[PDB]
């Protein structure tokens, strides 16, 4: 009768419609349910029929692989015609647990079957006119959801994906699509997020927005089947390898900005950033946050602008924004109306975006204080709060901030200091943790470095199985000028951020607080900063971020010395020149 | 391979005749005394 | 994880029952309360900071011995059979290994027959492992990135259930035991194993019981537990077995090979059919 189900005189649906069909495939799925081989593993749906069983789970998870092996066809018709097969899936998984677990449509009266690890990947601007009333796998982000009602009862939600903010190409606004939630589904995500979710591309706005006007309109839908929000040992190979080389920490810091003379202790500040610290979140207590804030300052030119542009390709999520062109509303959030629900919508700004990432705010002081409140508290509380249009409501922000600003009468008065020298106020810059200031002064030696540097640039930059050969020579030119090749480092990068936590040694709390101990006595001892306790927390994370960067689980002194020299030279580099001078004589060995 | 776009009895002989072919070629090999590969060597693609 | 604990379920009318419902449905299983527990741990103490393996004694074909491992790691390990045919007579050269040895064997002895009779479903395999009939491995890691085994004897036993993985086990008061493949071809299918994985750093003493290795597996061929045994311990150490036995690592080697094949061409026959479509 399998055999049978192949040979098809009609179209994919219109064969599963026949009841002779229907029943045959009934039973081969209701076979297979509980017959199944993995060598060692046996029958794992065996298992994982009893395990759902124990739990009366309403969500049928099945793996799509498996069944396409033990039935050929019965998959493939699952996956061309999904809504027709699942239909009857749902009586064949009733009957078939109900061989393993009898009455249980006592309590439940239907079983949504959740489909998983689908093999086939779409993204929104990839979802062709073919692909309508079929399976579809898309990637995306949170931005807008809805709350949970019940609908003609059982849960129902409505929730919008995006495009990834990283890959939206120049010129466009990011498409989205609208998604429809069924119940046991509902709350699986929030605002931010970024998943993965399965289900059927379908048109289902037909009715009354026909009559409602001429030439008219639909839109398309997708209706969420199934949900997810991933490294292989052959990367793992080379991952490691590189992670105990000499000069590790070096040549990640050397290949921050191939392209960009000198600025060392900003591109050492761009690669702790991007690396991260370890959040922390003790129970009953307050949480702290593991994200490395970077303020750059300096006179026009010295490339502020144009390292917020590399941030932008290199890091995995970054939102840009710009002081004058961003709002409060662009920022923190918006509203929407919903005719389904018939309350308003939350949809989130560019902080909700860049959540578990990092955001971008070129000309930081040039925008109002108003707008620039928001962003005090983004990066305090990692949450946005807002009471608006009747929603009262928070939502994560949990995003790492790199700002380039310009100081006062765009020239850095050297004999002032820093809390002198722009309208930033001061508790807005002690929510940074490194702050570099960036001076241009005149000198032939630097100069000419410089310029023989730039003009070198330039003349690389020009323009002008072949992919391979490009790929060839552009490896080559990466090599020129960086250590290591950039698009290994993105991915080198997104590993130890996924998969290193390095932990504290308390062998090094010596070390750590007579260095404070001997700052702290320093600060009243010549200079007007106050050394605080924020800047103990900050040399924490960034040592923990060098700790990252070699993939090591464990605090070193090496990285501690480092931590420390840079935390210490920003302070000190922030002073004024009479100050400045008597500092760095102290802190020699540091 | 298959004359047409899709064809389960070409599926489960297929997937059964790359288990006779892998099965029947390990019984081959093990009959060698020399230093057997520890991997299966890799096909040579033909000048199209 | 199942745990037997001898307070509570101890005699072999209590043990039994319990033990096939454990086989049925797992392949490792907690020992609690066990008397000579109290005694391991000093035994363990001792063997940490103390009881440095002799390095001298070096690895042989017989797979006992001190084997070095990479980043300097140290393996010692001793296999014993009491079918005079094998000689093994590199014997444990530590009394605190033996007196944690006899301590397992003495109990473990009773729980690899139970295992046996939980669901191996032949008669004259019920006795096949005893006092005067059987063969150990045991095993110590030493020091001065997990690794993957699939032990092949009846059960496997850990004096300390803490930083094995297969999901992490962090009981400190309860034994560990294990079954392998052996009894999982005897049990007709009833049952099947897992492999476990383990930190060689973490300086884990194992130890492993099989029924005399001459003891042919199946009256269909000439298969026995020696060329059973061979064969994960050949799998397990490629670079001694290059030395000893170069065709049959290359033969066992060529079967990893010939699986990731055969699972390969199982999945893409599933894409290129989505494509079709
Ligand atoms: N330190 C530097 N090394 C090399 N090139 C630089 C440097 N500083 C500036 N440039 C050049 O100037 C441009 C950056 O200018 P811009 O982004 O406007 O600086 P800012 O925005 O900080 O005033 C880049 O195209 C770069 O080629």
């Amino acid at each position: 009768l399998e055999s049978l189900s192949n040979v098809k005189a009609n179209s994919y649906s219109e064969w599963i419609t026949q009841p002779n069909v229907s029943r045959t495939i009934a039973r081969e799925l209701k076979s297979f349910l509980l017959e199944y081989t993995d060598e060692t593993g046996r029958s794992v749906y065996g298992a994982r029929i009893r395990t759902l069983g124990e739990m009366n789970s309403e969500s049928l998870e099945v793996n799509y692989r498996h069944l396409a092996e033990s039935k050929a066809i019965l998959a493939l018709f699952l996956a061309k015609c999904p809504e027709e097969m699942l239909k009857i899936f749902d009586l064949v998984a009733m009957e078939a647990t109900e061989l393993h677990y009898p009455d249980y449509a006592r309590i439940h009266s239907e079983i949504h079957v959740r489909i998983s690890d689908f093999p086939t990947i779409y993204s929104l601007r990839e979802l062709r006119e073919s692909n309508l009333s079929s399976l579809v796998r898309v990637t995306g982000v949170v931005t807008r959801r809805t709350g949970v009602f019940p609908q003609l009862y059982r849960n129902y939600q409505r929730v919008t994906l995006q495009e990834a903010p990283g890959t939206v190409p120049p010129g466009r606004l990011p498409r989205h699509r609208e998604v429809i939630l069924l119940a046991d589904l509902v709350d699986v995500s929030k605002p931010g997020e970024e998943v993965e979710v399965t289900g059927i591309y379908k048109n289902n706005y037909d009715g009354n927005l026909n009559a409602k006007n001429g030439f008219p309109v639909f839109a398309t839908i997708i209706e969420a089947n199934s949900i997810k929000r991933s490294w292989t040992e052959e990367e793992e190979r080379e991952f490691r390898k590189i992670s105990r080389d000499r000069g590790i920490i070096d040549k990640i810091i050397s290949s921050m900005a191939p392209s960009i003379y000198g600025h060392r202790d900003i591109k050492t500040a761009v690669a702790c950033s991007l690396f991260g610290g370890v959040p922390k979140n003790v129970n009953g207590k307050h949480s702290i946050r593991g994200d490395i804030n970077v303020l750059l300052l300096g006179d026009p030119g010295t490339a502020k602008s144009q390292i917020l542009k590399y941030v932008e390709k290199t890091a995995h999520r970054a939102v840009f924004a710009t002081g004058q062109g961003a709002s409060a509303v662009g920022l923190t959030a918006s509203v929407r109306k919903d005719p389904i629900t018939k309350e308003w919508t939350l949809e989130g700004g560019a902080l909700v975006l860049a959540d578990k990432g990092v955001c971008l705010i070129d000309e930081f002081d040039k925008m109002n204080d108003q707008d620039r409140t928001s962003i005090h508290e983004a990066m305090e509380q990692q949450s946005i709060s807002i009471s608006k249009a009747g929603i009262v409501t928070t939502l994560q922000a949990r995003c790492s901030i790199i700002a380039a600003a310009n100081p006062n009468g765009g020239r850095y008065n050297s004999t002032l200091p820093l809390a002198q020298n722009v309208s930033l106020t001061e508790p807005i810059l002690s929510a940074f943790d490194i702050l570099c200031v960036v001076r241009d002064l005149v000198d032939e030696e630097a100069d000419e470095r410089l310029a023989t540097f730039v003009v070198d640039s330039h003349v690389r930059s020009h323009p002008e199985n072949a992919r391979q050969r490009r790929l060839q020579r552009q490896r080559k030119k990466e090599e020129e000028i960086s250590p290591i090749p950039q698009e290994l480092l993105m991915k080198y990068i997104h590993y130890a951020r996924t998969k290193i936590y390095p932990k504290l040694h308390q062998m090094d709390m010596d070390k750590v607080s007579r260095v404070y101990a001997d700052l702290r006595r320093e600060s009243i001892s010549t200079g007007s900063f106050p050394i605080t306790v924020r800047h103990l927390e900050s040399i924490l994370r960034i040592a923990e971020s060098f700790a990252k960067m070699r993939l090591s689980e464990f605090v070193s002194s090496y990285d501690l010395d480092r931590a420390i020299k840079v935390v210490v030279d920003s302070f000190v580099d922030a002073q004024k020149v009479s100050v400045r001078r008597q500092l760095r004589r102290s802190f020699a060995i540091y | 391979p298959k004359r047409d776009n899709l064809t389960t009895l070409t599926n489960k002989s297929r997937t059964l005749a790359f288990v006779e072919r892998a099965e029947s070629w390990y019984q081959q090999v093990i009959a060698s005394k020399d230093e057997i590969m520890t991997d299966v060597p890799a096909f040579k693609i033909n000048k199209r | 994880v199942p745990v037997i604990d001898l307070n509570r379920v101890s005699d072999e009318e209590q043990l039994l029952p319990v033990v096939r419902a454990i086989l049925l449905q797992h392949d490792t299983f907690l020992l609690k309360n066990y008397a000579n527990k109290a005694v391991l741990d000093a035994l363990l103490a001792g063997l940490t900071t103390k009881d440095l393996p002799d390095t001298s004694q070096g690895f042989d074909a017989n797979f006992t011995g001190t084997l070095p491992l990479e980043d300097d790691v140290w393996l010692e390990q001793y296999i014993f059979d009491t079918d005079p045919q094998l000689r093994f007579d590199r014997k444990c050269r530590n009394e605190s290994l033996c007196s944690i040895y006899s301590r397992l064997f003495k109990l473990g002895l009773f729980f690899a027959q139970l295992c046996v009779k939980s669901v191996v479903s032949s008669a004259e395999l019920q006795d096949c492992i005893s006092t005067s009939h059987y063969a150990t491995k045991l095993t110590r890691y030493f020091n001065d990135d997990y690794v993957t085994f699939l032990p092949t004897g009846v059960l496997t036993i850990f004096p300390c259930a803490k930083a094995i993985r297969y999901v992490s086990i962090d009981e400190p008061d309860c034994l560990l035991f294990h079954t392998g493949t052996l009894l999982a071809r005897w049990s007709q299918g009833m049952h099947t194993t897992s492999p476990l994985q383990i930190d060689p750093r973490a300086n884990i003493v194992s130890l492993t019981i099989w029924p005399p290795l001459t003891t042919p597996i199946s009256s269909k061929g000439e298969g026995t537990i020696a060329n059973h045994l061979l064969e994960q311990q050949i799998k397990a150490f490629p670079k001694v077995a290059q030395q000893y036995y170069p065709r049959e690592l290359s033969i066992l080697r060529l079967q990893d090979a010939m699986k990731f094949v055969k699972e390969l061409f199982t999945v893409c026959e599933t894409v290129l059919s989505l494509n079709a479509l």
